[PDB]
RNA sequence: AUACAGUGAAACUGCGAAUGGCUCAUUAAAUCAGUUAUCGUUUAUUUGAUAGUUACAUGGUAUAACUGUGGUAAUUCUAGAGCUAAUACAUGCAAUCUCGACCCUUUGGAAGAGAUGUAUUUAUUAGGAUGAUUCAUAAUAACUUUUCGAAUCGCAUGGCCUUGUGCUGGCGAUGGUUCAUUCAAAUUUCUGCCCUAUCAACUUUCGAUGGUAGGAUAGUGGCCUACCAUGGUUUCAACGGGUCGGGUCCGGAGAGGGAGCCUGAGAAACG
C-alpha cells in the first residue's frame, strides 16, 4: 500500500490538493528490505516489465575490493559498525548502502603475503592504520551495492581520507 | 567541507593512497555548453556538490531563463523572481505580473539579493527546484 | 485508457488517406513498423483506395498472401503494414514499381518507377554510433540498422541503400547547395536547394530553402531530407518537381 | 559435492580461522578426502562463466590449506603421469608413452599448475618429485612428439604445441614466484 | 520539529477514541 | 526427558531450508515425505518470522513476517491459515488486546503504531522516537511504549489521548512488562538497571541495579517478566544471564547462565502447566527449561535455526517458536502436560515423532575466552570437551576460574 | 462401511460391503499410510496386507493426508489461488461411508475379483527410449520393429494402428542439426569478411 | 504407408482477454489546450541488425484427455487405482585471428611467438557522438540460490563420392541474447478571459521549504525514513467562498461495501 504519488502532498503555495483518482500500479512502492547478517536468504521480485529484482533479506558474504592493489575477494561480514543515515540500523546489524562494516581480513592477508612475500619493501608498504586493522583481524569496509535491489552486498575496504574520517566518527 | 555524518566525495573518482603523487586530490569537472564558461573556482575548488551543474551528476537541457535574485536564505538554493506584462483585453491595458521560481545554485557562484542570474533547466532536484543557476551578473 | 490503443476511428485518421466517410465507422490502424503511424500508408489503403486493384479488404488480403507484393524487396503479408516515405512497393504480376513520395498537396503520390531505380532506396541517417564489439553503425529513418558504414557518414546525411543486399552504395553530405525534400511542416512535399542552416544550440535548428522559382522558406531540420545535388536528383521526382 | 551449495560451503567450511573449520586434531583424517573431492571439481571444462567461476574457486581455496597438504594435492595431479623412467634413464622418452592420451593428461596437469601458481604465487610450495620433475618431463615430451611426429597428425601435433606453450609459460612463472 | 510526530501531540484522536473500555474491577489485589 | 519436534525443518544447520524445497521435488518419491505430519497448514513465512503469540481464548494464534511484512492469523479449530494481511513496514512487537484475534496493536519499526481491527487497518499513529517494546495495561486502557530516548510514552486507548510520558533517568528502553497482580511496571534500560514505576500514580518506586560478579563486562537488560504470583520477577541480560528476583529483597535469588553469551530474548513462566516451579529462558540459539527453586535443568530445545520468539500455549505442553527459517517450529514435551484439545491425537503419533534429545547442561566458551582465562594448558583435557569452535566447561568450574582471572 | 479395495499389480479393484463392526474396529484409529492385516478383517483376507489410501464420509467429503482429526475441517486446499473447502480428517472413524485400500501383499487365499483377474494397460510406450526400456533392446536393434500395434476391426475391414515414435533418430534430424551448424559457420565467415573489408576501407582512407 | 502419415472430437501446450462499449456525480491550472525534456525512465508486438568458445539425441524427477472402482441430496463436487506424449516440465555436448623470421617467392607461401563468449553486481583503467557527460564502447579483478549461447516442426530429396544409406544439403515455420525502430506509458519545462477583500493571512498542527545519506521506484524527485538549516506563497490577491473539459471527434473520471493479495509488456483488472 505504499505510494509515490505527488498528489497527496501540499502544493508549493500551501494548498491542500484534493484526491483526483484511486491509487494506480505505475506509482508503486514496496515494503523495505531490512538486510541482516545471517544465512543467505533472498526473495525475488517481479517488477515492471520482464525485469526482475532480488531482495537481500539476509546475507553473510560479499565481494569486497581493495582499490589500492586493485583486487577483489569474497569475504564474510562480521557486523555493521557505523551507518551514516541512522544508528538504530547500526544496532540491529542492518545492512544497506554506505554502511561501514567489519569484514574478515584473512583472504586479503593471504593475497598480500603471496604477492609480495612479506607479512621490494617500498612497494609492500601500506597505510599504518590498515596494517593495524590487519593485526586486529578485521577490516573496515563500505558497502557499495544496494542490498535491497540487486541482491548482493559488494563494497570496498576503506582507505585514506575515508578511513581517517570514519575512524574519527567511530 | 566534511561537515556531515557521511563523507562527501565525487562518486567513482579515485585518489590512490598508495601512489601519493600529488597533494591535489583529483577533481572531475565538465563544461556545461551553450557557450557558458565554467568558472575557475569550480575547477580549483574543494566543495562536493552532486547537484552542481559543473561538478555534479546533472545535465542542462531545455529552456534557459533569466531573472533577478530575490532571496538566498535557503541552503545552496535561491528564490528568483521573473516579471512580465499581462494584457487585459476588457480595459485594453497591461498590468505587471510576477512569478517566483526557486532554483538550485552551486557554491561556485556567489549570489546576492537583487543580482540578475541566468538559469537553465535540469532534472527535478527537489519538490519545486527544476532549474540550476548557471550564470551570475 | 489503461493500455495501448488498437482501433482508429475514421474521422481521426490522417487526412491524406482520403477515406470515404460513408464507408463505415473505423479505418485501418497501421501496425507497428518502419514508419510512424501518422506518416504511414498501410498497404490496404494503397492497394484499395489508391490503385483500386481490390474492391474490399478481403481481396487485398488475398492479394497479399498470394505473395504478389514486395515492400523494399521483401514479401509482406500484413494488410496494415505501414509503408512510408521512399518505400519501394513492387507488384511483379502487373510489373509495377512504386515509390511513395509526397506531392505538392502533401499527400502520398502514386509514382510509378522503372526497375533499375527500383533496385535501391534512400535513407536519412538519423543516428551514428558504435555498437557492440566496437562495430560502427548508422540508424536510418526507416529503422534499418546498417553496420560498418563509411566513416565520413554522419548524422543528417543521406545513404543510398541497395535493396537486395542492404548495403550503402553511396551517400550525400548535408551542405548548402544540396537538393532537399521536405517531409514535415506546412512545406511538406516541396523541393528546393539549401541556402543557410541557422544553428541554435540545444534548440531546433532551422534550414533556409530556395526553390527553382527563387521563392524562399524556412523549415525545421528534422523535416529536411537530402535527395541529391541541384539539378541531379538521385531519384525520379513526381510530376511538377515539387513546386509551390 | 552439491553444485548449488559448493561456493558457500567452501567459504564456511574451509576458510582459515572459520567457525566451522576442521579442528587441528581432525585435519589428518579429513583433508585426504577434501583434496580428492576438490580434485574432481578441478576437471570440469570451463565452458561457461559459472563453470569458470567454479574452477577458480577450487584453486582459490588452496592457500587455506597447510603446506604439507598443498604438496599432497600437487602429488595427486602428477600420480597419473609416468615420469620416473625418464629421469631413471639418460633423460630419454619411451615411444610407447608418446600418445595423444598422455599429452591430454599432461595438459591437464600443467593447466592445474599454472592456476595454482597464480593463486599461491611466492607462497607456492615447490618440490622436485611432486611438481618440478613432472613439469620438466612434460616439456621433454613436447619436443619429442613435435620432432618425431609426421605432418598428417595435425591434431596430435596441435595438442603438442599447446603443451609446450603452457609448459614453457609454467617454467617462466615458477622461477618468477619462487 | 513537530512534523513527523517528533513533538508529542496531546489532542484527542477520533478513530482511536473509546477503542477499549477500562475494566471496572481494577487490580485484583486491594 | 523427551522433547518431540512436531513441526519444523529437520535438515542440518548448515543446510538451508530453501534447497530442501528444491530437494522436495526430487524426494517426492520418498515415503517419509508422505508420512511427515504438518500440524497447521502454511504454518510458515516466506523468509523468516519475528514474533508469535497466542490469543487468550486459546483457539487463535497470530504471527508476523519478514517479507512481504505480513500478519498471519491461524485458526486452531480448523488447523489452517485464516487470513494473511500485508503491512507497510516490518514488525518489532505487538499485543492482542481482545480475547480473540480481532483486536490488536502492532508497533512497527518505522516508529509507527498500527491498530489492526478485524476488518483491516484501523488507524496509524506515530510515537516521537523509535520503539522497542509495547505492553498494554488492561486496568487503565493505557498502552505503554518503550523508546530509544529516556521518556517512556503513554497512550490512552479509552480517551484516545497521548498522556504525559514517564521520564526515565537513563536512555533506551529494551523491554517493558506489567505485573498483573500489582500493576508494577518494569522498564529494562540499556544500562544495568531496571526501573519500576507505579501506574496509578506516576513515580519511580525503586530502581534495581543488576550485579554480575562472574563477568565485568557491561550488560544490557533485554527482557523482563512478572510471574502471576505477583511477587517474583525475572530479568534477562545481554550477557546471557537470567536472574530471578523476589521483588522485596534486592539480592538475586538465583542466577543461571545460558553459557552461549547471547542476549536473552524472552522469559516465560510455566506456572499454569502444573508443578509451577519451572521457567523458560530463551536465547538466540537455545530455549532451556529449568526449575525456579533449584536451578536444575529440566529440558532444552535446540532448534537448527535461530530463535526470535518463543511462546507457550497455556495449560498444555506445546511450544511455538518464530525462527529465521521458512517454517516456524512446534515442540511438544509430554512430561509437562497433556497435548492441547485441538491436537487431541498428538499423543497417538508420539512414536512417529522425531523425538529430539550435553549442550544445555554445560557452559560454552570461545577459543579467545579460554586465552583470557589462561585455560590453554587444559586444552585436550577431560575438563575441556571441545565442540564447534569453542570449549565446554562445567558452569561451576567456569565461575571458579573467572573470579581467579 | 464399504471397502473399495484395489490390487495395483493386476490393476484390479472391487468393493466389499461390511456390516459387522469388529473388522471396522480394527480399521479404526489408523491413519492414511499405515498398514493393517487382512486376517483381522476376515479369514478371506487372511495373510493379506492393506495400506489405507483414502475414503469418503456419509456426507461425501473426501479424506486428506496429514490432518490429525477425526472430524471435518474447512482447509485451504490447492488444485495459485486456493479455495477453502471442507475435508474430512485423516483418522479413520465410524463416520466414514467408504474406505479405500491398496493391497500391498497377497495372502494365502485368492480373492475372486481382484487377484484372479487382470486389466491390461490401456496404452503402451511411445517415446523411443521407453520402448527400449520396455523390451530391453540393445543399441543396435531398431525400435521400429518392436512398436506396439493394436488391431482394429470395423465390419470386414481390419487394420493395425501403431503410435508415432517421438525423439526417434531419423535422417531428417541429422540434416537439421547439420544445417544449424553450417548456418553458424556461414554467419561467422560473413562477419569476418565484412570486418576485413571495413579494415581495408579504412586503410584506403588513411 | 509395419514407426506415424488423409480428416479429426477430447485434453495439454502457445496467443488474447488492459481494445471496444456505456453514464456524467465529482472536481475551477485539479484535470485540460498549446508548448518543452527524458544526458531521468519501462515497452508484448512489428521492422532491421545480432551469439564458432548419451549427442545417429537424456529423464519421469509425469500427468491430462482416456480405462475402471466408489461416496454424496448435490453442483462447472469428489477420493482410490491403471496409462501415455511435447516448442509443457527438468537435464545436457581436432576452430579462428594477429605479429610474423625464412625475406625463401618480392600478390605469395611460411619457422616460431601470441590472443580468443554473453548476462547480473561491485571495484578499477581507457574514452567515435552530442552544446554538454561518470555517454557509446573496450579492458582488468572477482561475484552470482543467475542467466542466454536450438535434445523443436513442415515441405522437397539435390551434389558428391572414398556404396556405406558414408559425407555434403534447398525453401520455410517456431524460438533466443543485446541494440536500434515502432506501438505505447510515466513523469516534466513555459503560457493560458468568471465574480470576488462584506475571504488577509496560509503552510509549518503527524514535511511545510532546502541540504546530505539511505529505502522504494521502471526510473528523477521529501515519494518515504534519519540528522541538520528555518524556511516557502501573499494586497501585483496567496488562502477561502459562489457559480465534466476541449474541439459527432479528442481527452477526463466511474461500474455489492470497505480491507488485503494474485498474473501480465500493459490493470491496484468488469477476472
Ligand atoms: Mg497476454
Ligand atoms: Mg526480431
Ligand atoms: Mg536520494
Amino acid at each position: 500500500g505504499i505510494s509515490r504519488d505527488s498528489r497527496h502532498k501540499r502544493s508549493a503555495t500551501g494548498a491542500k490538493r484534493a484526491q483526483f483518482r484511486k491509487k494506480r500500479k505505475f506509482e508503486l512502492g514496496r515494503q523495505p528490505a531490512n538486510t541482516k547478517i545471517g544465512a543467505k536468504r533472498i526473495h525475488s521480485v517481479r517488477t515492471r516489465g520482464g525485469n526482475k529484482k532480488y531482495r537481500a533479506l539476509r546475507i553473510e558474504t560479499g565481494n569486497f575490493s581493495w582499490a589500492s592493489e586493485g583486487i577483489s575477494k569474497k569475504t564474510r561480514i562480521a557486523g555493521v559498525v557505523y551507518h551514516p543515515s541512522n544508528n538504530e540500523l547500526v544496532r540491529t546489524n542492518t545492512l544497506t548502502k554506505a554502511a561501514i562494516v567489519q569484514i574478515d581480513a584473512t583472504p586479503f592477508r593471504q593475497w598480500f603475503e603471496a604477492h609480495y612475500g612479506q607479512t621490494r619493501a617500498a612497494s609492500a608498504k601500506i597505510e599504518s592504520s590498515v596494517e593495524s586493522q590487519f593485526s586486529a583481524g578485521r577490516l573496515y569496509a563500505c558497502i557499495s551495492s544496494r542490498p535491497g535491489q540487486s541482491g548482493r552486498c559488494d563494497g570496498y575496504i576503506l582507505e585514506g581520507e575515508e578511513l581517517a574520517f570514519y575512524l574519527r566518527r567511530l | 567541507v566534511q561537515s556531515e555524518r557521511a563523507f562527501q566525495k565525487q562518486p567513482h573518482i579515485f585518489n590512490n593512497p598508495k601512489v601519493k603523487t600529488s597533494k591535489r586530490t583529483k577533481r572531475w569537472y565538465k563544461n556545461a555548453g551553450l557557450g557558458f564558461k565554467t568558472p575557475k573556482t569550480a575547477i580549483e575548488g574543494s566543495y562536493i556538490d552532486k547537484k552542481c551543474p559543473f561538478t555534479g551528476l546533472v545535465s542542462i537541457r531545455g529552456k534557459i531563463l533569466t531573472g533577478t535574485v530575490v532571496s538566498t536564505k535557503m541552503h545552496r538554493t535561491i528564490v528568483i523572481r521573473r516579471a512580465y506584462l499581462h494584457y487585459i483585453p476588457k480595459y485594453n491595458r497591461y498590468e505587471k505580473r510576477h512569478k517566483n521560481v526557486p532554483v538550485h545554485v552551486s557554491p561556485a557562484f556567489r549570489v546576492q539579493v537583487g543580482d540578475i542570474v541566468t538559469v537553465g533547466q535540469c532534472r527535478p532536484i527537489s519538490k519545486t527546484v527544476r532549474f540550476n543557476v548557471v550564470k551570475v551578473s | 485508457a489503461r493500455g495501448p490503443k488498437k482501433h482508429l476511428k475514421r474521422l481521426a485518421a490522417p487526412h491524406h488517406w482520403l477515406l470515404d466517410k460513408l464507408s463505415g465507422c473505423y479505418a485501418p490502424r497501421p501496425s507497428a513498423g518502419p514508419h510512424k503511424l501518422r506518416e504511414s500508408l498501410p498497404l490496404i489503403v494503397f492497394l484499395r483506395n489508391r490503385l483500386k486493384y481490390a474492391l474490399n479488404g478481403r481481396e487485398v488480403k488475398a492479394i497479399l498472401m498470394q505473395r504478389h507484393v514486395k515492400v523494399d524487396g521483401k514479401v509482406r503479408t500484413d494488410t496494415t503494414y505501414p509503408a512510408g516515405f521512399m518505400d519501394v512497393i513492387t507488384l511483379d504480376a502487373t510489373n509495377e514499381n512504386f515509390r511513395l513520395v509526397y506531392d505538392v498537396k502533401g499527400r502520398f503520390a502514386v509514382h510509378r518507377i522503372t526497375d533499375e531505380e527500383a533496385s535501391y532506396k534512400l535513407g536519412k541517417v538519423k543516428k551514428v554510433q558504435l555498437g557492440k564489439k566496437g562495430v560502427p553503425y548508422v540508424v536510418t529513418h526507416d529503422g534499418r540498422t546498417i553496420r560498418y558504414p563509411d566513416p565520413n557518414i554522419k548524422v543528417n546525411d543521406t545513404v543510398k541503400i541497395d535493396l537486395a543486399s542492404g548495403k550503402i552504395t553511396d551517400f550525400i553530405k548535408f551542405d548548402a547547395g544540396k537538393l532537399v525534400y521536405v517531409t514535415g511542416g506546412r512545406n511538406l512535399g516541396r523541393i528546393g536547394t539549401i541556402v543557410h542552416k541557422e544553428r541554435h544550440d540545444g534548440g531546433f535548428d532551422l534550414v533556409h530553402i530556395k526553390d527553382s522559382l527563387d521563392n524562399t522558406f524556412v523549415t525545421r531540420l528534422n523535416n529536411v531530407f537530402v535527395i541529391g545535388e541541384q539539378g541531379k536528383p538521385y531519384i525520379s521526382l513526381p510530376k511538377g518537381k515539387g513546386i509551390k | 559435492l552439491d553444485d548449488t551449495l559448493f561456493k558457500d560451503e567452501i567459504t564456511t567450511f574451509l576458510t582459515e580461522n572459520g567457525s566451522q573449520s576442521i579442528k587441528a586434531e581432525d585435519e589428518k583424517v579429513v583433508m585426504p578426502y577434501v583434496l580428492r573431492i576438490f580434485f574432481g571439481r578441478a576437471q570440469v571444462p570451463p565452458t561457461s562463466g559459472q563453470k569458470r567461476s567454479r574452477k577458480i574457486a577450487v584453486i582459490s581455496v588452496l592457500p587455506n590449506f597447510k603446506k604439507p597438504y598443498i604438496n599432497d594435492f600437487l602429488s595427486l595431479a602428477s600420480e597419473r603421469l609416468d615420469y620416473n623412467y625418464f629421469f631413471g634413464n639418460s633423460h630419454q622418452i619411451n615411444s610407447s608413452k608418446a600418445t595423444l592420451k598422455t599429452i591430454r593428461r599432461m595438459t591437464g596437469f600443467v593447466n592445474i599448475v599454472n592456476s595454482t601458481l597464480s593463486v599461491l604465487r611466492t607462497n607456492f610450495p615447490l618440490h622436485t618429485n611432486s611438481v618440478l620433475q613432472p613439469l620438466i618431463y612434460s616439456i621433454a615430451m613436447a619436443y619429442y612428439v613435435l620432432d618425431t611426429e609426421s605432418t598428417e597428425e595435425v591434431h596430435l601435433r596441435k595438442m603438442a604445441s599447446n603443451l609446450r606453450q603452457q609448459g614453457l609459460k609454467c617454467l617462466s612463472s615458477v622461477f618468477e614466484f619462487v | 520539529k513537530a512534523s513527523k510526530g517528533r513533538k508529542l501531540n496531546y489532542s484527542v484522536q477520533d478513530p482511536i477514541a473509546n477503542y477499549e473500555a477500562p475494566i471496572t474491577s481494577g487490580y485484583k489485589w486491594s | 526427558v523427551s522433547v518431540y519436534q512436531v513441526s519444523g525443518t529437520n535438515v542440518s544447520r548448515s543446510l538451508p531450508d530453501w534447497i530442501a524445497k528444491k530437494r522436495k521435488r526430487q524426494l517426492k518419491n520418498d515415503l517419509e515425505y508422505q508420512n511427515r505430519v504438518e500440524l497447521i497448514q502454511d504454518f510458515e513465512f516466506s523468509e523468516a518470522s519475528n514474533k508469535i503469540k497466542v490469543s487468550r481464548d486459546g483457539q487463535y494464534c497470530m504471527a508476523t513476517g519478514t517479507y512481504k511484512p505480513q500478519i498471519h492469523v491461524y485458526d486452531f479449530a480448523n488447523l489452517s491459515l485464516k487470513f494473511d494481511r500485508h503491512t507497510d513496514a516490518e514488525n518489532v512487537d505487538f499485543t492482542i488486546l481482545s480475547d480473540d484475534w480481532t483486536k490488536s496493536v502492532h508497533l512497527q519499526n518505522d516508529r509507527s503504531i498500527q491498530f489492526q481491527n478485524k476488518g483491516g487497518l484501523h488507524y496509524t499513529t506515530r510515537i516521537p522516537k523509535f520503539g522497542r517494546s509495547l505492553v498494554y495495561n488492561k486496568v487503565n486502557c493505557d498502552l505503554y511504549v518503550g523508546a530509544s530516548g529516556n521518556e517512556l510514552y503513554r497512550l490512552n486507548l479509552e480517551k484516545g489521548r497521548f498522556l504525559n510520558p514517564f521520564k526515565l533517568d537513563t536512555e533506551g528502553v529494551n523491554h517493558v512488562s506489567i505485573n498483573e497482580v500489582n500493576g508494577l511496571l518494569a522498564a529494562g534500560t540499556e544500562t544495568n538497571v531496571v526501573e519500576f514505576w507505579d501506574p496509578r500514580s506516576r513515580s519511580r518506586v525503586s530502581k534495581l541495579y543488576l550485579e554480575n560478579n562472574i563477568d565485568n563486562r557491561p550488560f544490557q537488560v533485554t527482557t523482563t517478566s512478572f510471574r502471576n504470583d505477583g511477587l517474583t520477577f525475572a530479568c534477562g541480560t545481554s550477557n546471557g544471564y537470567s536472574y530471578i528476583y523476589d521483588l522485596r529483597t534486592s539480592e538475586p535469588s538465583i542466577i543461571k547462565d545460558q553459557g552461549y553469551g547471547f542476549d536473552i530474548k524472552k522469559i516465560i513462566w510455566l506456572d499454569n502447566v502444573g508443578t509451577e516451579n519451572k521457567i523458560v529462558t530463551c536465547d538466540k540459539r537455545i530455549a532451556k527449561i529449568w526449575d525456579r527453586l533449584d536451578g536444575k535443568a529440566y529440558a532444552s530445545m535446540e532448534p537448527s535455526v535461530d530463535i526470535n520468539d518463543i511462546e507457550h500455549v497455556p495449560g498444555t505442553g506445546m511450544f511455538f517458536t518464530a525462527n529465521e527459517s521458512i517454517p516456524m517450529h512446534t515442540y511438544y514435551i509430554p512430561s509437562l502436560g497433556p497435548s492441547p484439545r485441538w491436537c487431541s491425537f498428538l499423543d497417538s503419533i508420539t512414536e512417529e515423532l522425531e523425538e529430539k534429545p550435553v549442550y544445555s547442561n554445560y557452559r560454552f566458551i570461545t577459543r579467545d575466552d579460554v586465552k583470557k582465562l589462561n585455560l590453554t594448558h587444559l586444552v585436550g583435557s577431560r575438563v575441556l570437551r571441545a565442540y564447534m569452535h569453542g570449549f565446554f566447561i562445567n558452569t561451576e568450574l567456569y565461575d571458579k576460574v573467572s573470579l581467579i582471572a | 462401511m464399504k471397502l473399495n479395495i484395489s490390487y495395483p499389480v493386476n490393476g484390479s479393484q472391487k468393493t466389499f460391503e461390511i456390516d459387522d463392526e469388529h473388522r471396522i474396529r480394527v480399521f479404526f484409529d489408523k491413519r492414511i499410510g499405515q498398514e493393517v492385516d487382512g486376517e483381522a478383517v476376515g479369514d478371506e483376507f487372511k495373510g493379506y496386507v492393506f495400506k489405507i489410501s483414502g475414503g469418503n464420509d456419509k456426507q461425501g467429503f473426501p479424506m486428506k493426508q496429514g490432518v490429525l482429526l477425526p472430524t471435518r475441517i474447512k482447509l485451504l486446499l490447492t488444485k495459485g489461488e486456493r479455495k477453502r473447502k471442507s475435508v474430512r480428517g485423516a483418522i479413520v472413524g465410524p463416520d466414514l461411508a467408504v474406505l479405500a485400500l491398496v493391497i500391498v501383499k497377497k495372502g494365502e487365499q485368492e480373492l475372486e475379483g481382484l487377484t484372479d483377474t487382470t486389466v491390461p494397460k490401456r496404452l503402451g510406450p511411445k517415446r523411443a527410449n521407453n520402448i527400449r526400456k520396455f523390451f530391453g533392446l540393445s543399441k543396435e536393434d531398431d525400435v521400429r520393429d518392436f512398436v506396439i500395434r493394436r488391431e482394429v476391426t470395423k465390419g470386414e475391414k481390419t487394420y493395425t494402428k501403431a503410435p508415432k515414435i517421438q525423439r526417434l533418430v531419423t535422417p531428417q534430424r541429422l540434416q537439421r542439426k547439420r544445417h544449424q551448424r553450417a548456418l553458424k559457420v556461414r554467419n561467422a565467415q560473413a562477419q569476418r569478411e565484412a570486418a576485413a573489408e571495413y579494415a581495408q576501407l579504412l586503410a584506403k582512407r588513411l
